[PDB]
């Protein structure tokens, strides 16, 4: 519930923890799913420029397992909309190349 | 002195009862699972309008006026543990698909039957599911159950000790006594030699 949770988790993700980035979509699309005041409460800088570069790093090494797998599907759609919510450019084309 | 179990079983699935149609592979794993949740021998299969009298023919499904039933014991087994697999692959989540699945006797069996085989081809996406379920909550406990004889029956058993050791010694060791209980019960085998020595 921490925010500066959310922010260190997409921060470290994208460089000193890359080895785990496969857990750490579960993570995150945990978080923001159960933590529902997230999506209204001002986030620290840099948040959603982090996030569109985690997501955006999975969808081009696992595209075909997360065509052919619902759960993995429905965990990535729940940052896209989050992005999506939050105006993301990014997260939009990228929702429209998954589907 | 053995045999290739994998090969034998696929020669006989491919070749006596699918053979090249989709639609006797579905009425079969269908006319199986009516017969497992229902609890009944004979029973009426809601098939493509054609399927079950070509399968009589074949001699794989038999006929009477109450309804139709399976032959062979081996087949229906096979085409439980099928079922498990597909069930797996569509699922959302984990309580979805034991909510799925159904909890009846001949399911129990075959689900510790694929569990005991995807240990032994070394596939590791098991072991993610196997953490989440051992770790998890609002499962009921003869899922658990079930897994952890599968593992105590696999001859990888010993690894586990070393991943889940804090869980076991920690929590009042109430796991730890389960496995005991367990291990009584279902882990063992009769003595065929020591009545041959008895007479």
């Amino acid at each position: 519930h921490c925010p500066s949770t959310l922010y260190s988790l997409a921060k470290s993700l994208n460089n000193i923890a890359s080895c785990y980035l496969n857990q750490g979509i579960t993570w995150l699309s945990e978080i923001l799913s159960v933590n529902k005041k997230l999506w209204e409460k001002k986030l620290e800088n840099d948040t959603v420029y982090y996030l569109e570069c985690l997501v955006r790093r999975y969808i081009n090494n696992e595209r075909e397992r997360i065509r052919r797998t619902k759960q993995l599907k429905q965990e990535v759609l729940v940052i896209l909309d989050f992005l999506v919510e939050k105006g993301s450019v990014v997260g939009y084309m990228s929702r429209e190349n998954i589907l | 002195e053995s045999i290739d179990y994998v090969s034998f079983k696929e020669k006989l699935w491919n070749k006596i009862i699918v053979k090249n149609k989709p639609s006797r592979e579905q009425c079969f794993l269908a006319t199986a699972f009516q017969r497992a949740s229902e609890g009944q021998f004979f029973v009426s299969p809601a098939c493509d309008t054609g399927i079950l009298d070509e399968l009589v023919k074949d001699g794989i499904v038999g006929y009477e006026a109450a309804g139709y039933f399976i032959t062979h014991d081996i087949y229906e087994e096979w085409a439980l543990e099928k079922k498990i697999s597909v069930d797996y692959i569509r699922k959302a989540n984990n309580n979805e698909f034991f909510e799925k699945i159904g909890e009846s006797l001949p399911v129990r069996r075959s689900f510790r039957n694929w569990i005991s085989e995807r240990l032994l081809l070394d596939d590791q996406s098991i072991k993610p599911f196997i953490a989440e379920i051992v770790c998890g909550e609002g499962i009921s406990n003869f899922w658990k159950d079930e897994l952890w004889v599968a593992v105590l029956l696999s001859d990888n058993s010993s690894i586990f000790f070393n991943y889940f050791k804090r869980y076991l010694l920690s929590s009042d060791q109430n796991l730890l006594k389960r496995l005991t209980f367990l291990l009584r019960l279902a882990c063992k085998d009769v003595d065929y030699d020591l009545l041959k020595q008895l007479g």
